[PDB]
């Protein structure tokens, strides 16, 4: 992955990573989000819809969580997870847990990490972790980790400690094994930071990690309610500082739009985009301003004085659902429990939320990326 | 009075017929399977998705929109058409079929205690104004196919008579087509009467009532045929709950333009993809590494991109995608069936082409469903 950087203001990464998927004729621009999809699909949209929304970016982002379970069959069909969801076009970073449903912490140890679908746990050693990447065949994929020293309870500093040394092992056997698969050499491993909230381990790691030929780095137990806390920042920007410059640098579990400008200070590039899929979960459709449980960027459609209210969800909003229906009608499919609430809603969310990412990057190109945070954070 | 229908080609063997409708929103060809747009719309599929399969004509069932969003909201939605976006035509019922019926009307109880609400043939006929629909449907009183006694008879010419009350209240048939439903239930006589008199009524389009509710299937296709038989042959016929396959096909051989049903959209909620064999369960484990699509014939979204595996595991989680996927080949597949019976008949090869349906449907012509044997040799098809 050939990254290049336009330019650096603020600690904000403006640039694009080049020679990129099977045909190494794709890009990346960084800052951006990835697709977030679900079973190898975006949540309430076919590949039909998927097609109706603007500035869709060029990677998705797969979760072994939603995918291990279908471990089986994916070997029997030998060409790839892209390939067998309908969409060979797109580029795949598979992760390991997905950032909404991950599922119930205490399965990680020195010898297998468990992943929860919809048929159960699946637990999975190196070898089987490798084995199942073999049969997806992304094209960047996390490497198997151990996060859960980062968790609400109070961790010891040795289990902070154990989780640099425990996802370091199980690195360099997944480097071990995937030198020694025609396959799995086509993918990249992108390594895992992590270290809890111990900055000596979280230095460590950084530094460990960066000392592996990686291709990225995923930036791992930053996760915070509700949002990310003011010691887990600081924590970033110690682990950032210990990374090259030259490799992407990814994050999960941040996607709410404040915190996302918050880890691009940071030096973050890519990043989840669960986050209008929750504001569709909850009816809601994202009304937050970027020009030059539910939070104050969006609204809440269920409520009764949408009944008549025929403007759409954002107006000039270039959406299939803004351009197309009105707010009394999708207030009135919430009412009914219609499905096309959560389609007609996640359409709309979705693109204003890959538009947000567009202003953050053309922000970076005129040095304004401060007041478009500004105004971001006067909508709270 | 000016005809919505021109008939474009005829069976010389059967009572096939291809035409076209004239409606204010477009003209559909004929014969026409109608889509519930009420439940598709709950099942997540888009006016661009059901526009792009070729439908242009659904369904809007009256009483869901009396109780949300009301007649008044979508009146000032600029109707039903406005509301949901939907370019094309729409056929709402009466509203009318808990309910106890008198001659003012269909009465609604409220629920634990309150006023009634009462649904006339006036107030019916008002309603689907709001709605602006392009076909209107005649309130009627409906009772099971299952009953017999006294209560058949008179639902029959009390649907007469809210018959005649609708074509009063109805001031616009310039804008709005109404049609009449043949009751008078299983029984021979009284539905002749009922189509003696109906006839006798100057109404755009005629329905056909009162059937698929339980009855034997020997006792549907006769009067469906009879029907059929004492209906204008220059007006659409519209067979009201009919969507099985098997039934389009032969119905159709009887003389049957218009068809309703939400078959298609309830099976695709069940894992059901309908094929030209029947259906493929593809919740089933058979189908978890079968890398082929539902059908390589049909031209639905579906079929052209993802394949029946894959579907498979969508079933197998928490993907509502997987509803729609199967909401957008089923209606796919009743529209492919219906323009390849229409085009048998424009091609004078529909006996053929019925031979063909049942020998894939069911194999040997022994194993075919002993009613349809029947009814197709009514007809002149012969297996
Ligand atoms: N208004 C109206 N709508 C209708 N939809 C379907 C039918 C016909 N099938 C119904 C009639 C009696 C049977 O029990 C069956 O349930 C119909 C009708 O006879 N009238
Ligand atoms: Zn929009
Ligand atoms: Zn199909």
């Amino acid at each position: 992955p050939k990254l290049s950087l336009i330019k650096v203001v603020n600690g904000c990464r403006l640039g694009k990573i080049q020679n990129l998927g099977k045909a190494g004729d794709c890009t990346v621009d960084i800052p951006g989000c990835l697709l977030y999809t679900r079973t190898g699909s975006a949540p309430h949209l076919t590949h039909q819809t998927l097609r109706n929304i603007h500035g869709v970016p060029g990677i998705a982002q797969l979760t072994l969580s939603s995918l291990a379970e279908h471990h089986e069959v994916l070997a029997e069909y030998k060409k790839g997870v892209g390939s067998f969801i309908g969409m060979p076009e797109s580029l795949f970073y598979c992760s390991l847990h997905d950032p909404v449903t991950p599922g119930p912490a205490g399965y990680v140890t020195s010898k297998s990490v468990s992943v929860w679908g919809f048929g159960g746990r699946v637990e999975m050693t190196v070898s089987k972790f490798m084995a199942i990447q073999e049969a997806l065949q992304p094209d960047w994929f996390q490497c198997l980790s151990d996060g859960e020293a980062s968790c609400a309870e109070t961790t010891s500093i040795k289990r902070a400690r154990k989780s640099v040394d425990r996802s370091l092992l199980f690195l360099d056997s997944c480097l071990r094994l995937q030198e020694e698969s025609e396959v799995l050499q086509k993918s990249v491993i992108i390594g895992v930071i992590e270290g809890g909230d111990v900055m000596e381990e979280r230095l460590r790691s950084a530094r460990e990690t960066a000392k592996r030929p990686v291709g990225g780095f995923l930036l791992d137990g930053f996760q915070g309610d509700p949002a990310v806390t003011e010691t887990r920042l600081h924590l970033l920007s110690s682990v950032t500082a210990e990374l090259p410059e030259d490799k992407p640098r990814l994050i999960c579990g941040v996607s709410r739009p404040d915190e996302v400008l918050e880890c691009i200070e940071r030096g973050v590039d890519l990043f989840e985009s669960f986050f209008p899929y929750q504001v569709t979960e909850r009816g809601c459709a994202l009304t937050f301003t970027f020009d030059c449980e539910m939070t104050s960027f969006e609204i809440n459609l269920k409520e009764k004085k949408y009944q008549e209210d025929f403007d759409p969800l954002v107006r000039g909003c270039s959406c299939y659902c803004c351009k197309n229906h009105t707010r009394a009608y999708i207030h009135h499919l919430l009412m009914t429990n219609e499905l096309l609430a959560g389609v007609l809603l996640m359409m709309h969310n979705f693109e204003h939320y890959f538009g947000f990412f567009c202003s953050i990057r053309e922000a970076l190109k005129n040095d304004t990326l401060a007041q478009l945070k500004e105004l971001i954070c006067r909508q709270m | 009075a000016p005809r919505i229908m021109r008939l474009v080609a005829e069976c010389s063997r059967s009572g096939a017929r291809a035409g076209e409708l004239r409606l204010p929103h477009g003209t559909v060809a004929t014969p026409v399977f109608m889509p519930v747009g009420t439940q598709a719309t709950m099942k997540g599929i888009t006016t661009e998705q059901l526009d792009s399969l070729g439908c242009r004509i659904c369904l809007g069932n009256t009483y869901h929109l009396g109780l949300r969003p009301g007649p008044e909201l979508i009146r000032k939605a600029q109707g039903l058409h406005g509301f949901m976006n939907w370019p094309h035509n729409l056929l709402t019922d009466s509203g009318g079929f808990l309910s106890e019926v008198t001659e003012e009307g269909v009465h609604f109880r409220s629920p634990y205690d309150g006023e009634e609400t009462l649904l006339s043939p006036e107030r019916s006929v008002e309603i689907q104004n709001a709605l602006g629909s392009d076909i209107i449907m005649q309130l009627d009183h409906v009772v099971s196919s299952t009953v017999t006694g006294p209560l058949v008879e008179e639902a029959m010419h009390r649907s007469v008579r809210w018959l005649d009350r609708c074509i009063a209240a109805h001031k616009h048939p310039d804008k709005q087509n109404l049609f009449a439903i043949i009751q008078g239930g299983l029984n021979a006589d009284l539905r002749t009467t009922c189509l003696k008199e109906m006839t006798k009524r100057d109404v755009p389009g005629f329905a056909i009532g009162g059937l698929s509710g339980g009855e034997s299937k020997a006792q549907f296709w006769k009067m469906v045929a009879l029907s059929t038989s004492m209906l204008p042959k220059d007006k659409p016929r519209y067979l009201m709950g009919v969507g099985y396959a098997t039934d389009l096909v032969v119905c159709v051989a009887l003389g049957c333009d218009m068809f309703d049903c939400v078959y298609p959209t309830r099976t695709a909620r069940f894992g059901s993809a309908l094929v030209p064999t029947g259906n493929l369960q593809l919740k089933k484990k058979q189908y978890a590494k079968d890398f082929s699509p539902i059908n390589p014939e049909c031209p639905c979204p579906t079929c052209q991109t993802h394949s029946r595996a894959f579907l498979h595991a969508l079933l197998h989680s928490d993907n509502t995608t997987a509803l729609h996927h199967l909401t957008v080949h089923n209606i796919a597949y009743q529209l492919q069936l219906l323009s390849a019976v229409r085009s048998s008949i424009l091609e004078q090869r529909f006996p053929d082409f019925v031979r063909n349906f049942m020998r894939t449907m069911y194999g040997d012509h022994s194993l075919c469903p002993a009613w349809a044997v029947e009814a197709l040799a009514s007809v002149g098809i012969m297996l």
